[PDB]
Order: structure tokens, then sequence, then C-alpha cells
């Protein structure tokens, strides 16, 4: 897959503990979610006013 | 060798396959990608798939005749039995099971012996839409309800018809005979026959009554057929007037209750005189008395009318004639016309008093 | 209920039924007397 | 009548009044409806203007 | 009109404006016919509504020209053409009945 | 009106 | 024989409908009927088909006021407003 | 990137096809 | 005529059985052959066609066996009258 | 003569239908004697097939099929 | 009175050929050895389709599910929709509506409304651009079917207007003694609800497995935005070979799913397509059933059409033998002339079929 669609340099990356969803951290003051079957986009939700640096699931959950 | 394997049917179709070297399944059944990918890294295998009117229609139809011929040049058995079948002029025997036995019985070999092949249509029953005529020379007018023998392709065979109109191309509502001397459409419940095929229709086909007219009554054409008709007559509700002011008026009766009166508000209604109007409520200690408005002041000598329709059935009657299991093989007496019936039983012809026409005389009119 | 859907059904097939009558009206009108005059002004060079 | 029947253009003939509504002399028709309607109408002009 | 001849025979393929709701409508008596010579579609008219239900389909017609003499009110300028047999027998004696129409 | 002008019917017996 | 039951059944029909075709017309089968030319409040069971002069008044329901609503909230955010304009 | 697969979609010819003197 | 297949019966005859006439006693619905030329359509050979005999009833057909030509045409010349034949 | 002969060439033209008869070898000809009960008919059957036949066929029945022809043959019914 | 066939097989041709025909089915021990016996949901739905379609036609299942009364009427057609459940897609409720379509009163305009695509069944692109010219060549003008939504599995929610307005009497007796010559080679890449980049890589996927053969290759693109899109994510790819001198095409399409690589689904496709070339001849092993079909509901004339060797298997002859023990014909298959292939020509004479339903 290529995910795209950021518009800023993009870091921190995490991908769930059933291998079926990502997250998508970056400069752009918004983390998106990915659906990795498809590799089609679930929210792309703006948080974080600066720049979100890091991103990480919980161990068991999708939180 | 394949044809023989294919309508050889007590062996299973991998079994043909087989001794000659599943359906809801759309797509067809593909190798594995890997096999047809070595298979098709080559392409070299199907580079060479790659790469007067009058007497022209008859040119056309001559063309698939002499088609037909040079493909029909083929093995004996094939071609004389079971790929075309015995075309014209071939003398064949013809064994039927559980013919009855009054033909066995009373073959009188004046009478012909005609058989002819149905098609898929024509072993169908249901409504055959037609539009027919009074024959020209015929005397009597038709009536819906009374039977008449239709010869309708092969088969002969007594029915119930019922003449319409699509008046203005509106409905198809339900007229009370055939006109005088133009068509009709008609509906009858029979064997269903194609379309754009002819038919004659008659009266009586005994020779009792066969009187000293012309017999033939009506001729048509199939229209269309059908397993059911939507046909309507039309029933008016006639009410009348009781108290009346300007452009309102109470209206006594035509409904027997005020839930048939709420079941019908807001219908349009008009008088004779065709002044248009509305009913609006119905009122509450009369029971079937309601206010209606109308275009203007209606009078006392008034009737209003509420036009609606009806639906009416064809009668699913069918007798085939079997003339020539009788006999006499004339002499064959079916459902008797309602003249006779009447004649018969002796009742007398249902007279409304009020349906019959007067001559009016208009007085002058005057006014203050 | 009823009459409100009856009304309205109707005033649809009313107005479809315009509609196709206008138009075979005006296709027999163009494309047919387009040959009409076709042939009149070939007919009027004899 | 061009291409008219005269067993086509017949005479339809108008019907009576019924019996039991016969008190009230003379069910009236649209030419009787007319000729009373305009009447009305020409006596209210008068009477508006 | 039909080229050299005087009339042309031709065959119906479908009575145009056979839903009409007007009796005796231009629209409503006017028929489509194929002629046979050069094969074209064109339009014809026919006698009445009356007469509307002589010709079916593919009946083996037979057509003249029209001759309107002045612009009629319910009219449709641009069919030229009029019915004037209809199977091999003139449906002007179908009409008032002194010929029966054969199949 | 869808059963209005029909003649059929499946006949769900299970 | 099997020729004389069907000619049985068949007459028998034939005698139930020719005395149902000498027999009185349904009430529903004559125009002009009155009230008492016809059973008391047949209607109701009847279901008969008659054209209507006007459209009723419009129930008002929720989904109409809601579509009303977010039309006026549509010209509300956008200041669409058929207000007078002083001279 | 294909941002002009998205450019290219039916929006006039695609849209149109995928149902079938002086002085 | 020319998109049916219909035949004029020339020869009948019952070939069903005597002493099964003798057993159920002349009730019986018995079976027929019909010879005759056809004309029209190709009548098609399978059995189960179904038939119209017009004026008996509907049928449908057991077993054809075609004949050979009882009245058949011999192969400027003028007809023999060895060959002017009747059936 | 050329409007002449185009209105009787354009008469040459019909329906273009198929035939469905053979031409190797056609039924015989369905000829069916109408009359009212009291013409012609059994004499006429009788005359014809004895003219066409050399064969008096006293007492007719049935349809009855004769050879008139090449290739034309028919039969005579009443 | 009832023709009698066994087993769940062939289902829809069989009460298709029976409503063409006209003749009462009954079919028997429908999946009786099972855990779950007897008729499944999307072959129910297609009976409730038949009864749309149709008219005064009496179908009748049992108690237990597992045989079927099929007792056919007249088609009249109508406008129509049908909720097709979501075991099959609108293809499978679409395929089988295509033989009776020019048979009725009036014309066909049904929207189906459902799954669009599957891998085990026909797609809109199928059914448009393989099976209608087919059907526009054996004598039908106006057919379309268009999409207004369309939805991928699982969720679909997608909409297909199946439009069919030539009413013809009969289909035409079809004469295709040659192998047509494939004049170009087109096709359509479409993706709902996914990155428009998945079309390009399938496209370029499809043509770097034919780049080597010397014609024309063309693969049109669309993806689908908005609420046209439908409720699930999904992509495919269907290619045709067209032969423009005649008009007949060659289809083949397939679906990705959840871990698909688009680049592996479009030369998989085009394999897929130039093994269908190879076992073609004249029609494709798909678009076979229905053009033998109006073969043999044409004229009461012979139709004759090429097919190959290896279009031969237990479906052909299975779908023979149900033309045969529906309406009693033959078809007779006779070699060509010349050697250096295995075809054979089959000639099929047709019974004579009119549609009586349309009035006159
Ligand atoms: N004078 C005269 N008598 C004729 C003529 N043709 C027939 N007949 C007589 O008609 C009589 C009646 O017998 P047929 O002529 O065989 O009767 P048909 O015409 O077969 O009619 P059916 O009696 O109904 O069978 C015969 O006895 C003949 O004498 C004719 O041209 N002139
Ligand atoms: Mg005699």
């Amino acid at each position: 897959l290529s995910l795209y669609g950021h518009k800023l340099p993009v870091l921190s990356i995490d991908i769930s503990f059933d291998s079926k969803m990502i997250i998508t951290s970056s400069a752009d003051k918004n983390i998106k979610i990915w659906g990795l079957d498809f590799g089609d986009c679930h929210k792309s939700l703006f948080a974080h006013q600066d720049s979100i640096m890091n991103v990480k699931f919980l161990p068991q959950s999708h939180n | 060798n394949i044809g023989k394997l294919i309508y050889m049917d007590n062996i299973s179709p991998e079994e043909c396959i087989r001794r000659w070297r599943d359906l809801e399944k759309f797509v067809p059944y593909f190798d594995t990608f890997e096999k047809l990918a070595k298979k098709w890294k080559s392409v070299d295998a199907i580079k060479e798939r790659f790469l007067t009117w009058y007497e022209l229609q008859k040119a056309k139809i001559s063309k698939q005749l002499e088609i037909n011929n040079i493909e029909y040049q083929e093995m004996t058995p094939e071609q004389r039995q079971r790929i075309e079948g015995f075309k014209a002029g071939s003398y064949v025997r013809i064994v039927f099971e559980k013919v009855p036995m009054e033909f066995v019985k009373n073959f009188n070999p004046k009478f012909p012996i005609v058989m002819g092949g149905l098609l898929p249509t024509e072993i169908k029953f249901g409504i055959v839409k037609a539009r027919l005529r009074r024959h020209r020379w015929h005397k009597k007018i038709l009536k819906t309800n009374d039977p008449l023998v239709l010869s309708l392709g092969w088969r002969r065979f007594q029915t119930l018809p019922i003449y319409t109109t699509t008046d203005s191309r509106t409905r198809t509502r339900m007229l009370k005979y055939t006109p005088e001397h133009t068509y009709c459409n008609a509906a009858f419940y029979g064997p269903l026959c194609s379309p754009n095929t002819p038919f004659c229709g008659v009266q009586i086909v005994a020779n009792s009554d066969t009187g000293n007219g012309f017999r033939i009554a009506a001729t048509g054409i199939v229209e269309e057929i059908d397993v059911n008709i939507e046909i309507v007559k039309k029933l008016k509700l006639v009410g009348f007037p009781y108290k009346i002011f300007k452009n309102t008026a109470f209206i006594k009766d035509m409904f027997s209750s005020a839930m048939e009166v709420a079941r019908f508000e807001g219908a349009q209604i008009k008088t004779v005189s065709g002044i248009r109007g509305e009913i609006k409520r119905a009122l509450s200690k009369p029971e079937g008395h309601y206010r209606a408005a109308f275009e203007d002041k209606i009078l006392m000598s008034d009737i209003v009318i509420l036009r609606s329709w009806y639906p009416v059935r064809v009668k699913k009657f069918y007798n085939p004639v079997t003339s020539l299991l009788l006999k006499e093989k004339t002499e064959w007496k079916g459902l008797r016309l309602t003249g006779q019936i009447r004649a018969a039983m002796n009742l007398e012809t249902p007279s409304n008093p009020d349906s019959a026409y007067h001559k009016i005389e208009r007085v002058e009119r005057h006014f203050n | 209920f009823e009459a409100r859907q009856r009304i309205e059904e109707k005033n649809k097939e009313s107005s479809d039924y315009h509609a196709k009558m206008a138009h075979i009206v005006n296709t027999i009108n163009t494309e047919e007397g387009a040959e009409k005059n076709k042939y009149e002004r070939e007919r009027k060079l004899r | 009548a061009k291409l008219v029947h005269d067993v086509q253009k017949k005479q339809h003939r108008e019907r009576s009044q019924l019996t039991s509504r016969s008190r009230y002399g003379f069910l009236e028709k649209h030419k009787d409806y007319v000729k009373r309607a305009q009447d009305f109408h020409r006596k209210q002009s008068t009477l508006k203007v | 009109p039909f080229g050299g001849s005087s009339h042309a025979k031709g065959i119906v393929l479908e009575k145009l404006g056979i839903e009409s709701k007007q009796p005796n409508s231009a629209i409503r008596k006017c028929v489509r016919v194929q002629l046979i010579k050069n094969g074209k579609k064109v339009t014809a008219f026919v006698p009445n509504d009356g007469c509307l239900n002589f010709v079916d389909e593919n009946d083996e017609v037979l057509l003249a020209g029209f001759g309107r003499k002045g612009k009629a009110k319910g009219d449709i300028p641009g069919v030229r053409f009029k019915v004037v047999k209809v199977s091999g027998v003139s449906l002007l004696a179908l009409w008032k009945e002194k010929k029966e129409k054969p199949r | 009106k869808m059963m209005k002008n029909k003649r059929g019917g499946v006949i769900d017996k299970r | 024989s099997s020729f004389e039951k069907q000619q049985i059944e068949i007459r028998k029909q034939i005698e139930q409908l020719e005395n149902e075709a000498v027999a009185e017309k349904k009430w529903s089968l004559k125009g002009e009927v009155k009230a008492k030319d016809r059973p008391e409040d047949a209607l109701l069971t009847e279901e008969l088909e008659f054209d209507r002069t006007a459209k009723p008044v419009p129930v008002i329901t929720s989904e109409v006021t809601e579509s009303l609503e977010d039309m006026i909230r549509r010209r509300i955010q956008d200041s669409n407003f058929d207000d007078l304009q002083r001279r | 990137n294909g941002p002009s697969d998205v450019y290219v979609p039916p929006s006039k010819k695609t849209q149109k096809l995928l149902r079938s003197e002086n002085l | 005529r020319n998109e049916h297949p219909y035949m004029l019966a020339d020869r009948f005859t019952d070939l069903t059985h005597p002493e099964l006439i003798e057993t159920q006693g002349l009730q019986i619905d018995r079976k027929v052959a019909i010879y005759g030329y056809l004309h029209g359509t190709p009548l098609p050979s399978a059995p189960g066609t179904r038939v119209h005999i017009a004026g008996v009833g509907d049928f449908s057909v057991a077993q054809i066996e075609k004949l050979p030509d009882p009245c058949p045409t011999p192969f400027r010349k003028r007809l023999d009258d060895k060959d002017k034949l009747i059936y | 003569t050329m409007q002449r002969s185009s209105d009787v060439n354009e008469r040459k033209l019909h329906v273009p239908m198929v035939d469905r008869t053979p031409e190797d070898d056609p039924p015989p000809f369905i000829v069916a004697v109408v009359g009212p009960p009291g013409t012609g008919k059994t004499t006429l059957i009788r005359s014809l097939v004895r003219r066409m036949t050399k064969s008096t066929l006293n007492d007719i029945q049935g349809p009855i099929t004769v050879v008139s022809g090449k290739h034309r043959r028919l039969t005579f019914l009443e | 009175k009832y023709t009698t066939f066994q087993g769940s097989q062939n289902f829809r041709l069989r009460i298709v050929l029976a409503t063409l025909s006209g003749k009462p089915i009954k079919i028997e021990k429908i999946r009786s050895g099972d855990l779950n016996p007897g008729l499944k949901d999307y072959e129910v739905s297609f009976l409730r389709l038949i009864e749309s379609v149709t008219n005064g036609s009496v179908i009748e299942i049992s108690y237990t599910g597992t045989t079927v009364i099929y007792r056919p009427g007249i088609i009249v057609g109508g406008a129509s929709t049908h909720i097709c459940p979501s075991s099959k897609p609108v293809g499978y409720f679409v395929e089988p509506m295509l033989y009776l379509a020019p048979f009725s009163k009036k014309k066909f305009s049904i929207l189906f409304k459902g799954i669009t695509a599957s891998h085990n069944d026909a797609g809109i692109e199928a059914i448009k651009w393989g099976l209608m010219p087919v059907m526009e060549k054996f004598g039908v003008r106006e057919c379309a079917l268009h999409t207004l939504k369309r939805g991928s599995p699982p969720l679909g929610g997608g909409e297909v207007h199946l439009v069919v307005d030539s009413l013809i009497a009969q289909p035409i007796t079809m004469h295709e003694i040659d192998r047509p010559i494939i004049s170009s080679i087109t096709g359509v890449a479409y993706s709902t609800r996914v990155s428009p980049s998945l079309v390009n890589r399938m496209i370029d996927g499809a043509k770097k497995v034919l780049k080597n053969l010397q014609c024309e290759v063309n693969i049109t693109a669309d993806v689908w935005r908005g609420e046209n899109s439908g409720k699930s994510p999904g992509w495919g790819i269907t290619l045709v070979a067209q032969s423009k001198q005649k008009g007949w095409s060659y289809f083949a399409e397939d679906i990705g799913d959840a871990g698909s690589i688009p680049e592996e689904l479009g030369e998989k496709v085009a394999c897929q397509l130039l093994e269908e070339i190879s076992k073609s001849a004249a029609v494709g092993r798909n678009q076979l059933p229905l053009a033998i079909v109006y073969m043999v509901i044409g004229k009461e004339d012979i139709g004759r059409l090429r097919i190959n060797k290896e279009q031969i298997d237990e479906r052909f002859i299975i779908l023979l033998r149900d033309i045969k023990k529906i309406f009693n014909t033959e078809v007779f298959l006779k070699p060509v002339d010349e050697a250096d292939n295995e075809d054979m020509i089959a000639t099929i004479k047709g019974i004579g079929f009119t549609n009586t339903s349309k009035k006159i």
C-alpha cells in the first residue's frame, strides 16, 4: 500500500494488535486512522495545535 | 462421437469428457495464477487471432433456405427423424392414446378428421383480448355475456365474451352490446392463441334452429393475451337535494350512513345540468345526508351524480364443441342466448319504467 | 391519503402523456416535412 | 360529413324527470341551466352598476 | 413523390398515435409504412379512426398522395400520403362494408 | 398497488 | 365414459350460468343506484374508485417540520433574509 | 501518485460516455 | 398453414385390444391410429407433441411411423396413364 | 409508356414472407368441394376423378388423393 | 404434468427455460442430504424476481424447502425494483433476466439494489460489455445496464438500472462460421472507497502483461467518489477483447479483497483474458450459454455458430441436456473442414418461438 494525503512530512506510525488499523501522525496537527486491508482512511481527526510527535496503541485494545 | 456422448444421458458429463479424452458459478474455471503465468509469459500462441428492396429481402430468405438445405444434407436418422422431422408430404401413421369412445363409435367418414399441432402458446388458457365486430350481414346485435362459438385457430369453442371500450383511451370500460357497424374490443376466457390471429364467431351452429338468416355473427382479430384483465362498469350514485342555499346544498340519499359519506368526502359530483360540485361533510343527525358545494345555486328539481367505476369479471366458461363425438354431428347445442332462455322459461324482459324515453316539450322560459 | 395519492398520480400520468404526444407530433412534423419540402424544392426545378 | 356515417351521427334522446321525483317538475338540463345562469348574471351586472 | 409511380405499395409497421386520447385526430389516424420499392419508412394517414382498425401490421398497404386543399386546423403538415387500399382491398369499400378484408 | 394486478404468488410452505 | 362425465359437468355449469344469466343484476352492476337500491352501508366494504376535486390539506408531521426547519437554518446561517429595506 | 486519475474522472467526456469587413 | 403442422386424415383405426374391451366393457378411452399426409411446417418426431384433432379434443402424440408414399408422383413430357394413380 | 411501366412494375411488389412448403415432394393440395345440399359435389368429384384416373369411383367417402400432374397431385374431399 | 429435474444445479437456467418454453417443471432434492437442506435465500429471492417479471405463474415451495414446482406464466415485465440479498450480487439476478428481457409485454425497466460484484458472479462491466453485445447482434438493439451507484462487498449499497426496450419477436438466426479477428483490446478498472492510485496500478499490471502482443491496449479508469461509491472499500478490473468488424467480444474480470496487490490482480485478469482468447472461438466460455439459448429460441431455421474444442465441458453439456430435457431439441456439432485446430460448428434448429405477450 501507499497511504497518501497527509500534506506535510509525516511522523510516528502505529499498527494495531490485530494488524488491521494503523495510525499516522504528522506535523499537520492531525492524526489519521487508516484501515490496512484496503488502505482506506477512516478518520482524520484534528488534535494538538502544534505537532504530534508520537502516537502509540495500547497492548490489547484499539485505544 | 461427441454428439452421441452428449445426448447419451445415462453417463455423467465428466465421464463424457473422460471417454472423449455448475452454472450458478458464472465465471468459468481457470488454472492457478502461477500455472497461467508460466503459460502466458509467452504471447505468440494467439498472435494470428490478433491483428430493389423487395428482391433484397427475398434474397436474404432464399439464402437462409439454401443454408437450411446444405446443412440438412447430413446423417439420415438425424435429419429424417430428430433434427427437423417429417417436413411436408410425408405420409405418417400417428397414434393417440386416450381418444374418447364416442369418436370410434360414431366415426362417420363424411366428416373430415383434421389435426393440427399446437404451439407453446396455444396450450395456455386465460383471457384473450380481441377487437371484434358484428358481421355486416348478421342481423341481430350481439350482447355481452351471451355465448358465441368462436373459431380461433384450430379450436372451435363456445365462450362468454364481454365487449369493452377504451373511452378516449382512459379506461377499458364495459359495453352492454357490440356496436352497430364498427369494431369494439372484447375479452373472453379461452385458449391463448398468438396475437394478430383472426377469428370468426357464430351464434348458432346446429340445424334445427338454423333459421333463414346469416349464421356467422362476429369477425375479428386478436389484439393481446393475458392472464387477467381489469375492466370496469360505471356505477353512478344518485342523490337528491332537500335544502338548497346559494352555492351549497344538502343532499339526501346516495348514502346510507355518515361512515359512507366519510369514506367519500371530497369527491366531485355534478348535477344533471352539468353544475360541478364537491361533497364536503356528512351532516350529523340525518344519516346519509351531506353538505355539498356547487358552482352556483342548484335547483330542487335536480339529481346529483357521483360517477364511480365498479370492476367486472369475465366468466371463466369454456366448452369446446366436440361435434364429432355426437351421433348426429350437426345439432350441437351449447349455452343458449338470453332471449332463448327468457322465451323458454317465459320471463318478461327487464323493463325499468323510468328508463324509457319520452317526448319532452319545453315550456317557454321567462324570468322575473 | 388516497385522495392525495390518486390526484398526484393522475397529474403525473397526464403530464407524461402530453409530452409523449407532443414529441411524436413534432418529430413527424420535422423529420418528414423536411422531406416534403425537399420534394417540393426538387419538383420546382421541373 | 366527409367520412361519417348517418347511422353514426344519430339522435341521442334526452331523459325525463324520475316519476318518484315528479312534484318538482321538469328535470332541467344544460340548456335550461344556461338560460337560468346568464339571466342571473345580466341582472347582477346591472345591479352592480 | 414515390419516384416515377402514382401509388406505392408498402408494409404497415405500427399504428402511430394509438394512445391519442382524441377520436379522429390527425395524430391518431396516422400510420407508419415501409415502402417496398426503396425500403424507406414514411408516414401515411387513413380516412378515420373508424377505418384505423382495418390495418394492424405488415398488411400490404397501398398508398397515394394526400392533396390538402387549404391549411387545415387540426393538421400535422408533414405527412404526405394517404392509405387507399389494404391487403388488396379498398378500405373505403371496407369502411362502408361493401367488401370484407381477406387474410 | 403491488397486489392489484397480480395472479401468481410463491407458496412458501416452509 | 369420460366424455359422458365431461358432458355432465359441462351441462351442470351450463345450467348454473344460464339461470345466472336470466337472474337479476347485482346492485353494483347497474348505473343509477340510490341508497335504497343497495344494502345498508355496502360502500364501506367495496372500495370504489372516484375522482376528487382538490388535494386535501397537508398533515404536518415530523418529517415536514424537520425539512422546514433545516430550510430555515440554511437561510439563517447564510443570512438569506427577504426583509424590507429602509428607504 | 494518481491524483490525475481523479482529475480525469467522469467530468465531461467520461461523464457523457460512461452510460451507454469588421469596419 | 405455414407456421402450423397440420394434417387431413384419410385413414383411421383404433389399435385397441378387443379382449381389453371385453374386460372393461366399451367405456374405454381407446387408442387410435390416424394415417394421412401432413402439410405446413415439419411436425416434430418426438412423442408428446400436442395436437388438436378439430372436433374431438386435444391430445398428444404417442408414436409416429412414417410410411412410404401410397400415391407418389413419378420422376414437353406427358403423364403416363400407368402413372395416373389413385389413393 | 414509362409511367405505365412504373405503375405496373409497382404491383409486382408484395410483402416478403417465408414459404415453408418443400420443393422436392410437396403434399397433395387439398381441394375442397363446397356446396349447399343438392348441387354437384358427388357427381362432380366422381366426374373429376374419373377423368383424372380413368377409374369409375362410384360411392365416394372421405378424402380422395389422386395424381393429376407430373408433380401436382391433389386431395379431393367434400 | 411436470418435467422433473434433480438437484440444485443450473437452477436459474431451469427456471428461465421453463419461463421461455411455458412448461411446468419440478426441481426435486434441493440439497436434501445437507445440514441446512433446501433452497437458499438468494434463489428464493430469484423466485420472487420471477414472480415480479411474469404474471400468472404459480411457484410452490414445499415444506422442507428441497423441492420447487414452477408452473410458468406470461412474461409481462413492467417497471420494478429488486432488493436482492447479500449472498449474491446484482449480477446473479440481472444475468437470468437478460434471457427473459426482450420477450415481454412491457419493456424491462428494473433497478436492482445490493452488492455490485463478486468473485464467482457477473459484474456490471461483465454484463454490459460482454453479455450485451451478443444480444445486440442476436437481435435486440436497445439494452442498457446503468450504474447509479455501486457497492463493493460486504455491505454493498449499489443500484443498477437494467433497461431493455427493444421487444423483438424472436432472436435472429446466428451464422458465425468464422473466428472473428480481434481488432482492439480495452477494459475498465474501477475502484470504490479507496485511493485512486490502485486503479493505475491495476492498469499498469494488465498492460505490462498485454504489451507483447502487437494489438492496441486501452483500459479506461474510474474511481467512484461520493455517495456513488457505496458502503465498502473495493476495486476490480474487467478487460474485453473487441472484434470491431462484427462486434464480438471476449471478456474477463475479477475483484480484489483484503490483502490483494493491484498489479497482481491486473496481471491475473490479463492472463485470464488471454487464456479466454485461447480457449475461445466466436464466443466466450461464459457468453456461450445465452448465445446458444438465443440460437435455440430463434426462428424455425438452422443457425450455426463456431466453437472450439476446449469450450466443451461438463457445464456446456449439462446445459445441452437441460435444453433437450425441456424442449426436446438437439445440437449438431459438425467439424470444420480444415485441420490446424479443433473447432466444431454447432448448428441448432431453433424452435418456432415468437413472443406472444407483446400487444399488436
Ligand atoms: N339437372 C341437373 N341435375 C344435377 C346436376 N348436378 C347434379 N344434379 C342432380 O343432383 C342430384 C342430387 O345428388 P348430388 O348432385 O350427388 O348431390 P350433392 O350435390 O352431392 O349434395 P348432397 O345431396 O348434399 O350430397 C343428382 O341425383 C343429380 O341428378 C346438374 O348440373 N343438372
Ligand atoms: Mg354428396
